[PDB]
């Protein structure tokens, strides 16, 4: 079934290209005090 | 396994009956 | 001399080595410097792994366990370089049948990545030397010892797993004369022996070969589950099916 | 001193030393 | 004098002795030190004893023993032979009659630890009543040692009781356990039981709740009379994450003591059952199924073959006073399916 | 190959709508 | 006013959420979903599996006459080994189901779930200001459940030896392991259960002496604990005490997992067999040789040969 | 069945979700 | 564009239209089942 | 520090700007708090809390929209005025939602005043700003040496000191040509 | 009393000293010289097996059993 | 067999590790390692669950 | 039907576990 096979792919891809790009937007920690 | 199916739709539709009674919703103004 | 050299470091000697060695001293917080060590362990690395390959193909040859008639010690002198090919292990995928870098078979291959990654290491040094982390990459990480302790730790459990797999299973890094037989190895050469033994006494077919999923023919019984083993001793036996 | 403390130690203590010893000996013994 | 009550009146003996037993030294007496602590330690050396020297060739057939040449993990205290039935096995009986070298050959001295043991533990159980009204507090801590005291009597002296003699409780040892363990499996199907089931699930929960109560109170602490962890960050955290979270120090302290107990106290009654031959061993419906249907299996069939396997091949000598002797052709075996 | 198709398609859309 | 992409992940961000997110629950929640329904499905309703791959299936629905105490979800089959075998690799649906497919998603999806679940924890504990450690403690149950369904199938060389996600399936588990490998005869085993038996005996004892000191304290608790069993210098601090409750079973369990996880690779426990004979070199029986008779006929018993 | 059974499974988890998310962001 | 829509509004159903959806859902379902399953 | 009720305490801007150019509501959640509570005491004071913050932030960007409306009208004075006053009442340890440590409006009120400074003649108290607006967070570093109001600080070596601290070099061109020639 | 004064007494060491290895190598000849295994009744390694009797040992008895006991040992 | 086993057992004892000494990083270097504050706590400082 | 038993049992104990997550019940004072 190729078209499931397609369809799991994208939504795979999809979902981890999120997490990459979700966890690239955080900014670094610091500390305000001190 | 129809039988589960059917089942559980009609207990899907008794769940919601049961909630519209008791978890109503509080009137709003103009209403 | 390693002992003495770290005693001698620990007990009596600079604390510090910024006050007076302002080459080796350094603080975590700065980039460039510690940059500048890991660029140069990387081109140590580098060097090592291109004494692997310089060994391998001058000064003596490694043990093949493929050569034919029984393995033994060969000169490499093809390795293979081609990308596509050294690249695809890395792409490979690590389920069964595949079994990601594991799958390695000829020692050609081998050489041919310890001459990439040599290469490549080297550049990795000289490059990181010279340059400063991108704006990208500074705010990204957390730029401390421990947090560079983090990364290690992480990096070298990875590869711990890996070894541990590559033990297990492969069998061209690990020839089996000195290693001994793997699992599946040993499964397989028991149902060969009683395959062998019973048909000298005689003289799929011979109800000790199945059809696989796939429809190629298979060492029978419990042992159908190792039908993936590549041993050097079975090859020469092994058709297109 | 032959308080109870005294009295509950050496209960616990003379009959593992000789316990103690009595399996150093076992471990030599011929088979 | 003493007061006692709104009347005062004159000392007593009594009143010298309980005063001398409650002294506040290293070691607190008290009255139940009378009973728990030579007990103990009459329990203690019984079993080192036992382990160390005594020998379970007569009564098992067996060598259990330092002596004998065991480790710690199979020296074991072993139970008496089948043949003594019930017998409390006192060294003046009428089995021994008073030798020493036939009684701890007989078997006695399993009694001898076994009996000392529960008189222990009883003791053991009223020092912690006795200490918390000393100092004042609810003795919740002994209401709890009711789960180890009630699994001790339900294995060690319900199950035999309603068996065939001693013969058949676990004897005092590590191997000597695991032996009692794949017993029950095989001959009682113990797994499928519904109240050990009930039990893995509290000892389980239990090292759940242990191990999230000291992760949780360890993260929020505060930077440094007034607690040193916070609730609400906790609370909003085991919320946020799990979906419910205590809000409550006495309730939540209270569930980890709650979970334990009942678990254990669920096990012991599921073993007061198993103490009658009275088994949850199958289920007859998938019995029958299996039975009219070749081709019919489930996991629970495949279980109950491993039992029967169990019991065939370990009967011989597990069991010597049955005298039993399978030929080869009738003991269970896999490829005769 | 579907691998490769798929992850390029995503990638590219992904570039193409902040471009 | 704020781009779609900023508002998106302000919400999975947001801490305002009756449950929250994050970006590790970007991937768990669709993976323990899916394998959440995969699995009731499966479990209510699947077609026999062909487990040992002789074309003999076993049945572990609950439609197929199994009880909640007896039905599972087999694993997949012998034939397929540790190949990977998602649905659109099968012939057809109808082989896909007689080879135990659904075994093999539940149990990926289910373990980048836990993983990602892991990451979650640290992630919220940091946005709450806390310190990160409870995933260190979650670790525990992941390893065990990482060498159970994972680890131990890779080192068989199968994935039909993984557990099966039943009850009985729970048990047949057990006790072939016992056959196959001396579990119980194994130190790290033998860890793992006085991480739980302490685990327990920890938790009750701290729950007793907490809710008896609530009155209306610690001192006094210390001072009962101290009397009872001559510890009084023991445990002092709350921290320290709480420190060790969460190490005893962590430090166990993973004992445990490792010990499992090495059996997979053929590293059994102790073997006590034979090893007391008297003169002329007769053998003398011990505890050890009757687990070693009930571990042959476990042994024996499941050696189904076609 | 299992066109017939996906169709009615989707019918009710794609309305129903999708009613019970404006409702949350309504509240 | 930096300008955003003046003509931009957000949807909003109350609990009552909840349930009204979700009972319409669930009784075409019950009606129209055991025509799909056939 | 900010007072309550406007001014200073060892208002808030007139006061810096010279220095420059030279219980029982909230005791039912302490008892809760003093054990391991949570209760509803607790639930008042996060909810009175809550609204102090966003009507804080509400004010806060109310001036800052204020500031810029004086800038329209060519008025640095009240507009600096404001900038430092939004500095002043920021939240202590404010953690944002993407681990932000500051508010948003922080590093733009320091950019702001920064460029003020810039404006005004005095120069090094421009230096220190930006030097807190970088070390804030202000990510996009090309105004930072493209805008003409800066050049004024841009002068001072000070300027390029920061920005070398900060924003440095990815590549050092210099020492790869020294290596090539040797 | 104090640990530390038991500790570092003078007494307590040179009692304890005398006396400690004494009982050791008194537990030590108690292995040795075989009263361990008549005390106790367990059997040595040469009689586990008597001529009369070449398997395992059963009571199979519980009033007479010391006699049974007296016969299967070899005394 | 023991190679195997004994680089499991260091892999996964120090990927634990990588996740300790992670969260201890990323903790300081954010600033609240030591503890919660316990003048304003950033849960104090958001809307009841409810 | 035997198999109906079951599934209402689990989906029971599920919708309990719903219940107890969302409909939660607001704290009261002094706890
Ligand atoms: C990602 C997670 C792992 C998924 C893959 C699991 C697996 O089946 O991986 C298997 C692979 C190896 O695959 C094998 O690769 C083999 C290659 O051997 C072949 O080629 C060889 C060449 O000499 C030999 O000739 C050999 O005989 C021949 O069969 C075969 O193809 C096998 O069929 C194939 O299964 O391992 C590898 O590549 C390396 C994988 C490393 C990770 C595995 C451990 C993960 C542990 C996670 C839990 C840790 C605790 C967490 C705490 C929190
Ligand atoms: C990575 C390990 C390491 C590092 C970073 C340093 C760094 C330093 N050492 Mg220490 N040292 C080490 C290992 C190390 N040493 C060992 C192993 C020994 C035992 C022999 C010593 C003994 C030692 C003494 C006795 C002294 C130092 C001193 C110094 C300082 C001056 C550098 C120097 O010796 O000038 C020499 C630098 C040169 C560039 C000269 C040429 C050296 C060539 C390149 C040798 C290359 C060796 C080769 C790469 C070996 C590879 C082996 C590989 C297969 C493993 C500097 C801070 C001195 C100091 O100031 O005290 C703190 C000092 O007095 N070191
Ligand atoms: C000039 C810069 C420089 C260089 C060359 C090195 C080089 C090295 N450092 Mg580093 N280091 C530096 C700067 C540098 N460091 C600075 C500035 C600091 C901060 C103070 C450190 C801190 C530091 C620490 C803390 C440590 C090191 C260590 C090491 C050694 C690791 C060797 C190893 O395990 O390789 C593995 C791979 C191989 C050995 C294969 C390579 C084979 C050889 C070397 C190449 C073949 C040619 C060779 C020259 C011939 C050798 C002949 C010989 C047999 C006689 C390596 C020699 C580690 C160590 O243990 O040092 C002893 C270590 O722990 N360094
Ligand atoms: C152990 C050796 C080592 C270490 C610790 C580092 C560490 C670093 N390198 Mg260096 N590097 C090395 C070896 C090493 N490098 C070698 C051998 C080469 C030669 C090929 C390079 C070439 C190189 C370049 C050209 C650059 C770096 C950069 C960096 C920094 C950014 C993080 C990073 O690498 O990207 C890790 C990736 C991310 C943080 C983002 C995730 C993106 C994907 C998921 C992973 C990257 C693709 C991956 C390599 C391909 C497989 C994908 C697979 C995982 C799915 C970091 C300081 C960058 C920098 O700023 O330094 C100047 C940079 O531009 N490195
Ligand atoms: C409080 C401590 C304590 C307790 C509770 C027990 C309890 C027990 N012991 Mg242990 N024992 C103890 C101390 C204790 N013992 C000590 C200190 C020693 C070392 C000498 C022993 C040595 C020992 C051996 C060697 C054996 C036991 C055995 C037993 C059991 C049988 C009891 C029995 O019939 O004896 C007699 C019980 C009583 C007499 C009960 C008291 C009843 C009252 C007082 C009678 C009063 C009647 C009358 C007024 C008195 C006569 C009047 C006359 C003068 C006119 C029982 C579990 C036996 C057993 O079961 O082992 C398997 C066994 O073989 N014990
Ligand atoms: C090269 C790797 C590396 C390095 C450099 C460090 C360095 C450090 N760690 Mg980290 N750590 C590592 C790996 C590493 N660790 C791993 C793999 C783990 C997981 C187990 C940890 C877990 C860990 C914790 C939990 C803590 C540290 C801490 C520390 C600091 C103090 C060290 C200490 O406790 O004193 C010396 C350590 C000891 C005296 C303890 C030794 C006792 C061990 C358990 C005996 C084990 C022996 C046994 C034979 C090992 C084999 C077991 C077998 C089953 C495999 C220091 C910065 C502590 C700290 O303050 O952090 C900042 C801290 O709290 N680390
Ligand atoms: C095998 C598991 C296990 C062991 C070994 C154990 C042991 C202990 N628990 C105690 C306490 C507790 N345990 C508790 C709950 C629990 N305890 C559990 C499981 C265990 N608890 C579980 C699962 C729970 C949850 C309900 C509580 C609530 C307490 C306490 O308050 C108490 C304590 O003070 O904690 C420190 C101590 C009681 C001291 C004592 O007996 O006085 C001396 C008494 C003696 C010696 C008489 C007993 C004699 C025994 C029965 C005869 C056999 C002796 C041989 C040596 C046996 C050897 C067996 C071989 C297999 C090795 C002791 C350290
Ligand atoms: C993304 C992650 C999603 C996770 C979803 C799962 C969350 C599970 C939520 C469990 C709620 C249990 C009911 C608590 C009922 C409840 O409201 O408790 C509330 C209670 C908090 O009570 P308070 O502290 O407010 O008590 C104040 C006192 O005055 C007493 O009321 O929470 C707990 O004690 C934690 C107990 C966890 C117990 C976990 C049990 C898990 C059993 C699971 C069985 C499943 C069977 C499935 C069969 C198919
Ligand atoms: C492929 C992508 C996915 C495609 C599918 C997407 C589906 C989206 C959902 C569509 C349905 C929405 C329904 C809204 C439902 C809803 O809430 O409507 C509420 C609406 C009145 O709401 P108001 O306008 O007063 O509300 C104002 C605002 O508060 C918005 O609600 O009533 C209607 O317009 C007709 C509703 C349908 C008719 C309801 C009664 C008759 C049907 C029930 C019969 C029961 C059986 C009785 C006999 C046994
Ligand atoms: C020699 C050899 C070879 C080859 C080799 C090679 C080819 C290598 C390569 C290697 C490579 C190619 C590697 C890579 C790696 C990668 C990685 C390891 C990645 C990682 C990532 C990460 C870690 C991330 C992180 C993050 C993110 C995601 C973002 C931000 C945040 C953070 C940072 C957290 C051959 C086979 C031929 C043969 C045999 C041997
Ligand atoms: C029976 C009897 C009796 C009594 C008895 C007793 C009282 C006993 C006791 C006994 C005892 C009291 C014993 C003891 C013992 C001890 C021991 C035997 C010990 C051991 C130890 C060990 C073995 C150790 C080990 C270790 C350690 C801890 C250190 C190092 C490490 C290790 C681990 C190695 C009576 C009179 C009633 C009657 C008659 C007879
Ligand atoms: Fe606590």
């Amino acid at each position: 079934m190729l078209t499931l096979k397609i369809f799991v792919y994208t939504v795979v891809t999809f979902f981890v290209c999120l997490f990459i790009f979700g966890f690239l937007s955080n900014d670094p920690a610091r500390n305000p005090g001190k | 396994m129809e039988a589960l199916v059917y089942t559980f739709l009609l207990v899907g539709t008794l769940g919601i009956i049961f909630f519209s009674i008791f978890f109503r919703d509080p009137p709003r103004m103009i209403k | 001399v390693l002992g003495f050299g770290g005693v001698y470091h620990s007990l009596i000697g600079p604390e510090t080595l910024e006050e007076s060695y302002p080459f080796f001293g350094y603080v975590w917080k700065d980039k460039n410097k510690m940059t500048n060590i890991l660029g140069y362990h990387l081109i140590m690395l580098g060097l090592g792994a291109w004494l692997l390959v310089w060994k391998a193909m001058y000064f003596g040859g490694v043990y093949d366990t493929w050569a034919p008639g029984g393995g033994d010690v060969r000169v490499i002198t093809n390795p293979t370089t081609n990308a596509a090919v050294i690249f695809g292990y890395l792409v490979k995928s690590p389920f069964g049948g595949d079994g990601w870098i594991c799958s390695v078979d000829n020692m050609e291959d081998i050489i041919g990545g310890h001459i990439w990654i040599g290469t490549l290491e080297i550049l990795g040094g000289i490059w990181h030397i010279y340059t400063t982390p991108w704006p990208w990459a500074r705010r990204a990480f957390v730029w401390s010892g421990e947090a560079y302790l983090s990364y290690s730790l992480g990096a070298i459990g990875v590869m711990g797993f890996i070894a541990c797999c590559m033990s297990w299973f492969n069998n061209t890094a690990y020839p089996s004369e000195f290693y001994g037989p793997t699992g599946p190895e040993a499964s397989q050469s028991q149902a060969f022996t009683f395959l062998v033994r019973d048909q000298r006494l005689g003289a799929g077919l011979g109800k000790y070969l199945m059809r696989s999923p796939t429809g190629e023919i298979i060492f029978g019984g419990e042992t159908m589950r190792f039908w993936d083993f590549r041993g050097p001793w079975l090859e020469p036996l092994r058709g297109p099916n | 001193i032959f308080t109870v403390r005294w009295l509950a130690i050496h209960g616990i203590a003379v009959p593992t030393i000789f316990f103690l010893g009595a399996i150093t000996a076992m471990q030599f013994i011929q088979r | 004098t003493i007061a006692i009550g709104t009347y005062q009146e004159k000392r007593t003996w009594f009143d010298d002795a309980d005063d001398w037993l409650r002294q506040d030294r290293f070691v607190f007496v008290g009255w139940s030190g009378l009973l728990l602590f030579p007990c103990a330690y009459f329990a203690l050396g019984g079993w080192l004893t036992g382990t160390t020297f005594v020998t379970s060739w007569y009564t098992h057939g067996l060598a259990t023993s330092y002596l004998e040449g065991c480790n710690f993990l199979t020296a074991a205290v072993s139970t008496p032979a089948n043949s003594m039935a019930h017998s409390l096995l006192f060294v003046w009986g009428p089995e021994a009659q008073g030798d020493f070298t036939r009684w701890c050959q007989l078997g006695g001295l399993w009694a001898f630890v076994a009996l000392h043991g529960a008189f222990g533990l009883i003791g053991f159980m009223l020092r912690q009543f006795e200490i918390a009204r000393s100092v004042n507090l609810r003795p919740y801590n002994a209401i709890a040692f009711s789960a180890p005291i009630a699994v001790f009597v339900s294995v060690f002296l319900i199950y035999p009781l309603g068996q065939s003699g001693w013969f058949f409780a676990p004897s005092f040892g590590v191997a000597a356990i695991f032996r009692f363990i794949l017993f029950f499996q095989g001959f009682h199907n113990w797994t499928l039981n519904p109240f050990h089931m009930m039990g893995v699930a509290g000892v389980l929960g239990a090292a759940l709740l242990c191990a999230i109560h000291g992760a949780t109170v360890e993260n929020t602490l505060f930077e440094d009379a007034e607690e040193t962890y916070s609730m609400v960050t906790a609370n909003r955290f085991w919320s946020q994450i799990f979906g419910v979270a205590f809000s409550n120090k006495r309730w939540l302290h209270f569930f980890m003591l709650l979970v334990p107990v009942t678990g254990l106290w669920m096990s012991a009654i599921g073993v007061v059952g198993l103490a009658l031959n009275l088994r949850a061993y199958d289920f007859v419906s998938q019995e029958i199924r299996a039975a009219e249907d070749p081709e019919f299996e489930t996991f629970y069939t495949k279980n109950i073959l491993l039992n029967e396997g169990i019991r065939a091949w370990m009967a011989a000598q597990d069991q010597p006073h049955e005298r039993l002797v399978f030929p080869e052709e009738v003991l269970p075996r896999g490829n005769a399916l | 190959p579907v691998l490769g198709w798929v992850l390029l398609g995503v990638f590219g859309t992904m570039w193409a709508i902040w471009f | 006013n704020s781009s779609l992409w900023a508002r998106f992940c302000e919400w999975i961000t947001s801490t305002e959420n009756r449950l929250y997110i994050g970006w590790f629950g970007v991937i768990m929640i669709p993976c323990l979903l899916t394998a959440t329904s995969v699995f009731i499905i499966a479990f209510i309703a699947a077609p026999p599996v062909d487990i040992d791959g002789i074309r003999e299936p076993v049945s572990g629905s609950l439609l197929y006459g199994n009880n909640i105490i007896t039905g599972a979800v087999i694993p997949t089959s012998n034939a397929i080994g540790l190949h990977f075998y998602p649905i659109w690799e099968a012939a057809s649906l109808d082989e896909w189901l007689y080879n135990g497919g659904p075994y093999q998603l539940i149990v990926c999806h289910f373990l980048l779930g836990v993983y990602c679940y892991m990451g979650r924890e640290w992630e919220l504990s940091f946005r709450l200001g806390m310190r990160p450690w409870i995933a260190v403690a979650y670790s525990a149950p992941v390893a065990a459940a990482s060498a159970v369904f994972l680890v131990y199938p890779i080192g068989q060389g199968s994935f039909s030896d993984g557990m099966p996600l039943g009850i009985s399936g729970t048990f047949n588990f057990m006790i072939v392991f016992q056959a196959e490998h001396n579990i119980l005869m194994h130190p790290f085993h033998m860890l793992g259960v006085a991480g739980v038996f302490g685990g327990s005996l920890f938790s009750a004892m701290h729950g007793s002496l907490v809710t008896s000191s609530l009155i209306r304290n610690i001192v006094a608790a210390h001072g009962y604990f101290g009397r009872l069993i001559f510890q009084y210098a023991s445990f002092n601090n709350s921290r320290s005490l709480h420190f060790f409750l969460a190490a005893w079973p962590v430090i166990g369990i993973w004992f445990t997992a490792l010990g499992l996880s090495t059996m997979a690779f053929n590293l059994n426990g102790f073997n006590f067999n034979q090893s007391v004979v008297d003169s002329q070199g007769r053998v003398l029986n011990t505890w050890a040789d009757i687990i070693n008779r009930a571990n042959l006929g476990m042994e024996v018993m499941h050696e189904r040969n076609a | 069945n299992i066109y017939g059974l996906t169709a009615t499974a989707l019918f009710i988890i794609i309305p129903t979700s999708f009613l019970l998310i404006l409702y949350v962001k309504t509240a | 564009m930096a300008r955003p829509n003046p003509n931009k509004q957000v949807v909003e159903l109350n609990r009552t239209s909840l349930y009204w959806g979700l009972l319409l859902i669930f009784v075409l379902a019950v009606l129209f089942s055991s025509y799909i399953f056939n | 520090a900010r007072g309550n009720d406007g001014g200073a305490y060892i208002n808030f801007g007139q006061i810096m700007y010279a220095i420059r150019t030279r219980d029982a509501a909230e005791k039912q959640w302490k008892k809760e708090r003093a054990g391991g509570n949570y209760g509803a005491g607790t639930k008042e004071i996060q909810a009175r809390n809550y609204v102090q913050r966003k009507e804080n932030e509400r004010k806060r960007r109310e001036m800052f929209d204020d500031a810029l409306a004086k800038f329209k009208e060519n008025d640095i004075q009240g507009a600096l005025v404001e900038f430092e006053n939004i500095i002043a009442m920021e939240p202590r340890n404010f953690v944002g939602d993407n681990f932000s440590r500051n508010t948003p409006i922080y590093k733009v009120t320091q950019y702001n005043i920064a460029c003020c400074y810039s404006m005004l003649d005095q120069v090094e108290e421009a230096i220190k700003s930006l030097d807190a607006a970088m070390l804030s967070g202000f990510d996009n570093y090309d105004q930072i040496r493209r805008d003409k109001n800066l050049s004024k600080a841009r002068a001072n070596p000070k300027f390029q000191a920061v920005l070398d601290k900060y924003d440095e070099p990815v590549v050092n061109w210099n020492a790869v040509k020294a290596t090539f020639g040797a | 009393r104090p640990f530390s004064d038991i500790l570092t007494s003078i007494r307590y060491w040179v009692i304890h000293s005398i006396t400690v290895p004494a009982l050791f190598i008194a537990g030590w000849l108690f292995v040795s010289t075989g009263l361990a295994y008549d005390v106790f009744g367990t059997p040595r390694p040469n009689e586990y097996f008597t001529e009369d009797r070449q398997e395992a040992p059963l009571i199979t008895d519980r009033f007479n059993a010391l006699e049974q006991v007296k016969k299967l040992s070899g005394n | 067999s023991w190679l195997a086993c004994s680089h499991f057992c260091l892999g996964f004892f120090f990927f634990i590790g990588h996740l300790w000494h992670a969260g201890r990083a990323r903790a300081a270097a954010a600033g609240f390692e030591k503890g919660i504050d316990r003048f304003d706590e950033p849960v104090l400082s958001m809307r009841p669950l409810d």
